[PDB]
């Protein structure tokens, strides 16, 4: 599955239910310590929605068990994201994911 | 994020420069082996968390 | 009905007919020994000494210079003109076989002391510079003529295979660079195992320009971007950042 | 380390720079998902950093700049320069405000008050631009999925990117005013090169706004337009890049002067037609109306020709109108001052070495000195359509656009199926038939051709051949116009006719046959050569067997009957039309076959060759067995091909007349058609 | 009467064909006496001539078609 | 063995021969009519 | 006009018509560099595009004009006029060495005679027109289309003659 250990303490009331949309910063490196992605980077949070198939598992399942404001970090096995195939030409096969997520708004 | 840590350092080698240096730069206190240094999560040695 | 001819044509005849003796009596005393351990050969024809081939070799490098870039415009095409003829000349006459054939019975033996086992330690000490000259002669005949250039269209993996050599390694790069950019056809029949061969070389050889300068040169043919060669460099340089 | 240390350490720099290149070189010519694969290994916040750092070394300034216009903005440019040489106008209120001059006239001098270029209203037709965010966190889409859409392109912040090269060019002009001893990049090219390419490049794609373009204006030379940039002392690279914005300002004129031509159209035929309705209400009407329009503008001699009823202030308005026209491109201080005195002190300067600057120079030249004849050049492409059909426009130019954009790429089967879609979605547009006008302007069947001709040069893709067939026989059903502009192909077409497959379904000799029917002007200019070779198929075709009946286990036959039936319709429309015979096709065609005999078929063989009855139940009989038989089947093929060979020789005959004016060569012909076909044997029949 | 855009078309092409080409230009003269000053080594002139004499020494199967070429040819013609 | 060939073999090397009087000194004498001869290859060295 | 290699076309046309426009009038300058030009190069591409350029021009055809009437004729008079202005422009002015050198190349590999190519394209065009006659002598009165193309076969010959005066004007027996 995927492990969740906190960063910084949340509201701890409010969680993400279904159909709400779910607006959050992101920072994503591999396993060896290489990073591959930042939402910080290109200055705009990234907004998706919950329980429509619209990003990897991982991600979803670590942003269902956060709360408002939370700051956590997540770990995502090779079979859970992109599993043996990889994104051609970013990461490579059989890779295992870590993810610093931030929650900022809901709906 | 913003880089905060506290700890003990060694007259003989801690000696950072701005810029360069091990891993993706930014070294601090930790990052050889001439410091000891804390930041609320993690114990830092050697550039190693 | 009699006709004369330019003078230059007949030096090119003179040269080749000695030349073709020459290089034809170094390939039969190549032959000579070939499986027969001893101290003793006679790798020339008849054991002529071989500095000779080495002399004829640096000759004919000199003669198939490129003009001098600085030159004018009309004299700079005239002299690329009598470049081709004599190239043309030449390959017609039939040095690229001999050339090739020197090359591949000079490629069994990995190393100087390899080769002295069977000729000798007298004839040992020019091997190195001898296929250096040989893969620069070559490199030299086939620049700029894309009929010339045409011929390896069947032979890429002979070309491909050699690159692990650490003797002449340059060489061989300069002759794949030559051929990659004279003819944009071979580019339709590049495979996957080539281009990993490629950036084996450079994981393996150090962080060479020249390396970056061929792969670059197998994306687009004459207008047209080929994909799958982007996709395949993309694929195997990329994810890995190392 | 830092980077800017690589600028002692040479061999790191030469290696990053050719990275840099090889960055360039796999993502060329639409690579859409390689850059998306890009976007991750250089993020935007590193060019937008790398674009105003002042102490990088030349070559990585140039490289990261040529990086940034490869990823992002190198597509939509192409296809935006690609669709710029065509102009489409719609008929709205927006439209009839355009004038050539502003409306102030309180300045009556001569020079009047001419106007900014490129600052104004233009109501030409450009689609917009796509692209996508980049993601690195999306679900994976299905694997193996074909007819995927395509990869579009990834996104930038437009806004903020110009206004930091408004704010970088400025930076420059001002550092080079000064003639510092440390210019960026540690020349004045490296300094100036890049800032000029991204300009140039978002000033052709239509970022900037009338304020950007006034201050860039004014940065060219502040004199004319309400230290300067063209009156410095600069190298060759620079001025290439000065030349390439002047095209585009001028470009800009030449497109003003089109639309303000349009609108001037659209008010004068509004009031004309009123009053011809009126005057005939009052009441030479016979003639087509292009001829009462070129009858009703019959007075340019300044004469009052009684021919045309035009009152006096309908002509005022044209000669107001036609003067202002002239005194606008100065035939009767200004932009063609401007570059025509910067080009001929270039010139006589220094003797200019690059051949390229030189052609772009004198195009300069030459476009300034001689205004009018330019805008005469340009009128044949420019049309009008109502405001109702925009909507319909635009998609149909979303469509062309695309397939040009799969042109300059190696072909495959999601090529193929984009293709096929996209030639699909033209041909269901209604628009195609209602304006064939444009269509030809637009040269959509020259594309079609292009790619059927790349296709051809053992094929490999035989979906497409067939598409690209069908598509242009529907072409050439729509108009007179259209069947003789198909029509130069014809040697072409012919040329790859003869292929030995056939059954694909769709074949050239189709668009042939389609271009050639049913046109008596089109039959009588029709060559020799083209009927020699035709017949030369049919022989060949009458001498072998056919290959792929017997590659599916087909009994021997000495001939191909399939096949030759392709080649003698193609004849047979080639010499009838509309119910009569054209005698000189018809003698060409009769003279070509006799003389090659095997055309005939094994039945009219000299050298024991039974007749058409004997053959004809012979292959009754082979129908009754489907052991001699086998969709395709022996007897029906060997009963159509002489059906169709009688056909053609029963049209081939001459008509009556000319056998009551007893001319000798309809008696000779005609007595050659008697010897060859026996009364017996129809009767028989 | 009339569908507008059609008639808008007629009245662009009648246009064209009656009033614009009766117009009459003598820029030639005008052109070449410029080209012709080399006012403060060749004068642009020659430049212009010297590069349609390299294009057309170049060694090539087949001639390529050039506007620029028969526009200025044109001109210095009717010069 | 020997051809009559045409077409390009017309530039080639291999249509190229010398020839060699029958006297040493003055060799590059003019030809008399009915004057003994050698012909030679250039290429291959052989006379015929 | 050498690089052309004998194909028709419009940059022919704009050479000559250069051509023509800097030899008007006799210009004597004109002709000895460009008399010194050809002597100094030794090609033999002028004379064979001159030749090809020649063996295409067209004449009357009878065939096509009855095609065209039941609905062309003559469509290249203007080239054929310019080619023929230009060849006189060169030998204008009694100029001997340009004479002598249009009717042989000394230096040359191979010769050319451009006299009787001239003389062979006026033998097609008068039997061209003579067949056109043939075809007019039953009717009584001539057709406007039958006047004009007259008209410009005509105008062809006038320039045709005035080149073949233009070359045998020295006198040069040759």
């Amino acid at each position: 599955g995927v492990e969740i250990e906190t960063i910084s303490p949340g509201d701890g009331r409010t969680f993400p239910k279904k159909g709400q949309t779910c607006v959050v910063h992101y920072t994503g490196m591999l396993q060896n310590g290489k990073k591959f992605d930042s939402s910080r980077d290109r200055n705009k949070p990234f907004k998706f929605r919950i329980g429509k198939q619209e990003v990897i598992k991982g991600f979803e399942e670590g942003a269902a068990q956060m709360s408002l404001g939370q700051r956590a970090k997540l770990t995502c096995t090779p079979d859970v994201a992109y599993g043996a195939t990889g994104h051609p030409g970013v990461i490579p096969p059989n890779a295992t994911l870590i993810f610093d997520v931030e929650l900022l708004n809901l709906e | 994020a913003t880089h905060l840590r506290v700890g003990w350092a060694l007259t003989e080698g801690y000696s950072p420069y701005p810029g360069g240096g091990e891993g993706w730069g930014g070294n601090g206190v930790g990052d050889d082996l001439y410091s000891y240094g804390f930041d609320g999560l993690h114990l830092w040695t050697g550039h190693v968390p | 009905s009699l006709t004369r001819c330019q003078q230059e044509e007949s030096q090119a005849a003179r040269m080749i007919y000695s030349t073709a003796g020459l290089y034809n009596h170094f390939i039969k005393g190549l032959d000579s020994f070939s499986g027969k351990p001893r101290g003793s050969g006679a790798p020339a024809g008849t054991a002529l000494p071989l500095e000779g081939v080495i002399l004829s070799l640096q000759d004919l490098i000199g003669y198939f210079e490129p003009p001098s870039e600085e030159l004018q415009h009309e004299e700079k095409q005239s002299k690329l003109r009598s470049l081709r003829n004599r190239q043309s000349l030449f390959q017609e006459e039939g040095m690229l076989s001999l050339v090739l054939n020197c090359i591949d019975r000079l490629n069994v033996y990995t190393t100087a002391a390899h080769f002295a086992e069977f000729a000798g330690e007298e004839a040992a000490e020019s091997w190195k510079e001898i296929v250096n000259l040989l893969y620069e002669i070559l490199a030299s005949l086939i620049r700029g003529n894309r009929a010339n250039c045409a011929l390896f269209s069947n032979n890429l993996d002979w070309l491909v295979s050699k690159l692990d050599r650490l003797e002449a390694s340059s060489g061989i790069l300069e002759v794949l660079y030559c051929v990659l950019i004279e003819s944009p056809e071979v580019l339709n029949i590049i495979q996957e195992n080539h281009i990993k061969s490629i950036i084996s070389l450079l994981d393996k050889h150090g962080r060479n320009h020249k390396v970056l300068d061929v792969l670059c040169s197998l994306c687009v043919c004459n207008g047209v971007a080929v994909c799958s060669n982007q996709d395949l460099i993309t694929e195997n340089l990329l994810p890995g950042r190392e | 380390m830092d980077i800017l240390e690589l600028s002692e350490r040479l061999d790191l720099q030469q290696f990053h720079s050719h990275t840099l290149r090889l960055y360039r070189a796999v993502c060329a010519l639409g690579n859409n998902r390689v850059a998306h694969a890009l976007c991750s290994h250089v993020d935007q916040a590193q060019l937008l950093h790398a674009l105003e750092d002042a102490h990088l070394p030349g070559p990585l300034r140039a490289g990261y700049y040529d990086l940034l216009i490869s990823i992002h903005l190198e597509s939509a440019c192409r296809s935006r320069r690609s669709m710029l040489s065509e102009y489409i106008v719609p008929l709205t209120p927006e439209t009839r405000a355009i004038t050539l001059f502003p409306p102030g006239k309180r300045t009556e001098n001569g020079p009047r008050r001419h106007g900014l270029p490129g600052v104004g209203v233009t109501t030409s037709l450009r689609p917009p631009h796509h692209f996508s965010a980049p993601c690195f966190v999306a679900a994976l889409p299905a694997v193996g999925a074909a007819e995927a859409p395509a990869r579009l392109s990834p996104s930038i912040p437009l806004e903020a990117l110009r206004d930091k090269a408004l704010r970088m060019l400025g930076e420059a002009v001002r550092d080079g005013g000064q003639h510092a001893r440390d210019p960026v990049g540690g020349s004045v090219e490296f300094q100036f090169v890049p800032v000029l390419k991204l300009v140039s490049t978002l000033l052709v794609m239509g970022i900037f706004g009338d304020e950007d373009v006034k201050q860039i204006l004014k940065m060219i030379e502040p004199e004319v337009f309400t230290e300067g940039l063209l009156q410095m002392k600069l190298p060759e690279s620079v001025k290439l890049q000065m030349c390439n914005l002047l095209e585009y300002f001028c470009d800009q004129e030449l497109q003003h002067r089109v639309e303000s031509l349009a609108a001037f159209a659209e008010r004068y035929v509004d009031k004309l037609q009123a009053n011809q309705r009126d005057r005939y209400g009052i009441l030479e009407f016979r003639s087509p109306p292009q001829e009462q329009i070129n009858m009703l503008l019959h007075f340019k001699d300044g004469e009052d020709e009684e021919d045309c009823p035009l009152p006096d202030e309908i002509r005022q308005d044209l000669l107001e109108f036609h003067q202002d026209l002239l005194t606008h491109c100065g035939i009767q201080q200004s932009l063609q001052e401007l570059v025509s005195h910067t080009v001929v002190r270039w010139a006589q300067e220094d003797f200019v070495q690059s051949p390229e600057l030189v052609r772009a120079m004198f195009s300069l030249l030459h476009r300034q000195y001689d205004g009018l004849g330019e805008l005469l050049r340009a009128l044949p492409r420019a049309y009008t359509i109502s405001p109702s059909s925009v909507e319909d426009t635009m998609s149909l130019l979303e469509c062309l656009g695309q397939i040009r954009s799969l042109l300059i790429v190696q072909m495959g089967p999601q090529e193929e199926n984009l293709m096929i879609q996209s030639i699909g979605n033209i041909m269901n547009n209604k628009v195609f038939y209602q304006h064939p006008n444009l269509m030809r302007a637009l040269g959509m069947h020259e594309t079609v051709m292009e790619v059927m001709v790349n296709v051809l040069g053992e094929i490999r893709f035989p979906k497409m051949v067939t598409s690209c067939c069908r598509f242009l026989c529907y072409f050439c059903r729509i108009s007179r116009q259209n069947q003789r502009s198909m029509f130069d192909h014809l040697s072409y077409l012919l040329e790859n006719s003869g292929i030995g497959l056939g059954m694909q379904g769709s074949t050239p000799l189709d668009v042939a046959a389609a271009s050639v029917i049913d046109n008596n002007e089109l039959a009588l200019a029709l060559q020799e050569q083209d009927l020699e070779k035709v017949v030369s198929y049919l022989a060949g075709c009458g001498l072998q067997s056919c290959p792929m009946l017997l590659a599916k286990g087909y009994p021997d036959i000495g001939w191909n009957p399939c096949g030759g039936e392709r080649y003698l319709d193609f004849l047979r429309f080639a010499v009838f039309v509309n119910g009569e015979s054209v005698e000189e096709n018809a003698n060409v065609v009769v003279r070509l076959l006799i003389r090659k005999p095997e055309c005939f078929g094994p039945a009219l063989r000299g050298e024991g060759g039974s007749g058409l009855l004997a053959t004809i139940e012979e292959a009754i009989r082979i129908s009754e067995d489907p052991a001699r038989d086998g969709r395709v089947h022996l007897g029906h093929a060997i009963m159509s091909f002489y059906a169709a060979l009688i056909d053609l020789l029963g049209r081939c005959a001459p008509e009556m007349h000319l056998i009551q004016a007893g001319k000798g060569e309809a008696l000779r012909i005609r007595a050659i058609l008697r010897s060859l076909v026996p009364l017996d044997d129809l009767v028989g029949i | 009467n009339l569908p507008t855009h059609r008639a808008c078309n007629m009245f662009l092409e009648s246009y064209k064909a009656a009033w614009i080409l009766t117009e009459d230009h003598s820029f030639e003269d005008r052109m070449i006496d410029d080209l012709s000053k080399a006012g403060e080594k060749p004068d642009p002139l020659h430049q212009l001539v010297l590069h349609f004499s390299r294009t057309a020494l170049t060694e090539k199967s087949k001639l390529d078609e050039d506007y620029l070429y028969m526009a200025y040819a044109d001109i210095m013609a009717k010069s | 063995l020997v051809y009559y060939e045409g077409g390009s073999v017309c530039t080639h090397a291999r249509s190229l021969w010398r020839l060699e009087p029958l006297r040493i000194s003055w060799s590059g004498s003019h030809l008399r009519w009915g004057q003994p001869l050698r012909i030679r290859h250039v290429t291959t060295g052989r006379y015929l | 006009i050498s690089a052309c290699k004998g194909e028709t076309g419009a940059m022919v046309s704009s050479t000559l018509k250069l051509g023509i426009s800097i030899l008007n009038g006799g210009n004597a300058d004109v002709q000895q560099k460009m008399l010194d030009y050809l002597k100094d190069k030794k090609e033999v591409g002028f004379f064979q595009s001159i030749q090809a350029l020649m063996q295409t021009c067209s004449v009357l055809d009878l065939n096509a004009f009855e095609r065209q009437n039941k609905a062309k004729v003559m469509a290249d008079d203007e080239f054929t006029q310019d080619l023929f202005r230009f060849l006189q422009l060169l030998c204008e002015g009694h100029n001997n060495d340009f004479q002598n050198y249009l009717r042989t190349q000394t230096g040359n590999t191979t010769t050319i005679n451009i006299i009787i190519c001239t003389v062979d394209y006026l033998l097609r065009l008068q039997e061209s027109i003579s067949d056109f006659y043939w075809y007019y002598s039953g009717k009584d009165v001539i057709e406007e289309q039958g006047k004009r193309n007259f008209s410009k076969a005509m105008s062809v010959a006038k320039q045709v003659f005035n080149s073949l005066t233009e070359y045998i004007q020295g006198p040069c027996t040759g």
